């Protein structure tokens, strides 16, 4: 064949930290479908939002929003336990169907996005040029977000351990840990990955007794 | 990793 229909930009959803995660790649032939299971980042999250995006940039905020919906009623469970399957399906007429279904509860929600939605030819070209001009920056953004999300987890899991060690943790250890958590919490708000990693390292160095238990 | 945003 010498011509065919494709979807002209990547399609996906916003994930933790403001990132666009791709479910269908740019220039994929239509019709097409793809699913991916996602979970929750923190304990006891019972409601989630699926924000649908078109584009090639790593910051969700720089892509074209196509719509959104929420999924409610998920049993409050530990971080990473919910299994929420997200399915993008584009039919032969360019209509995009997005669904999310929580496997434990069977709760489901969906949206239909019409084929004329999203960016036009000129904005499509501009998007691809902008993503190429910002490729290094977007890579660095994705690496910062991966570090931030790790560091966020380390703060939470450390505070939980401090709480449950209680008395068994010497005062001087708890003082050192408390001060390292503060520093890490500060570094996470900035945009220097190595500063965050350095603060994780300083926290591990004062945490050894806390992980003896 | 495939995690949704935290609650608003």
């Amino acid at each position: 064949v010498l011509l065919l229909d494709v979807t002209p930009l990547s399609l996906g959803i916003e994930t933790m930290g403001g990132v666009m995660t791709t479910l269908i790649a740019k220039n994929t032939t239509i019709p097409t479908k793809h699913s991916q299971v996602f979970s929750t980042a923190e304990d006891n999250q019972s409601a989630v939002t699926i924000h649908v995006l078109q584009g090639e940039r790593k910051r969700a905020a720089d892509n074209k929003s196509l719509g959104q919906f929420n999924l409610d009623g998920i049993n409050p469970a530990p971080r990473g336990m919910p299994q929420i399957e997200v399915t993008f399906d584009i039919d032969a007429d360019g209509i995009l169907h997005v669904s999310a279904k929580d496997k434990n509860s069977g709760k489901e929600q969906k949206i239909t996005i019409k084929a004329s939605s999203g960016l036009n030819e000129d904005e499509i070209q501009k998007m691809v040029r902008d993503a190429e001009a910002n490729a290094e920056a977007d890579r660095k953004f994705e690496e910062l977000v991966q570090t931030r999300n790790q560091g966020d987890h380390l703060l939470h899991s450390t505070r939980k351990q401090v709480e449950e060690a209680g008395d068994k943790l010497p005062a001087d250890d708890k003082t050192a840990i408390e001060s390292a958590l503060t520093a890490l919490e500060t570094a996470l708000k900035g945009e220097d990955k190595a500063a965050i990693e350095a603060k994780m390292q300083e926290l591990a160095q004062v945490s050894q007794k806390l992980m003896e238990i | 990793l495939y995690a949704a945003p935290r609650p608003t």
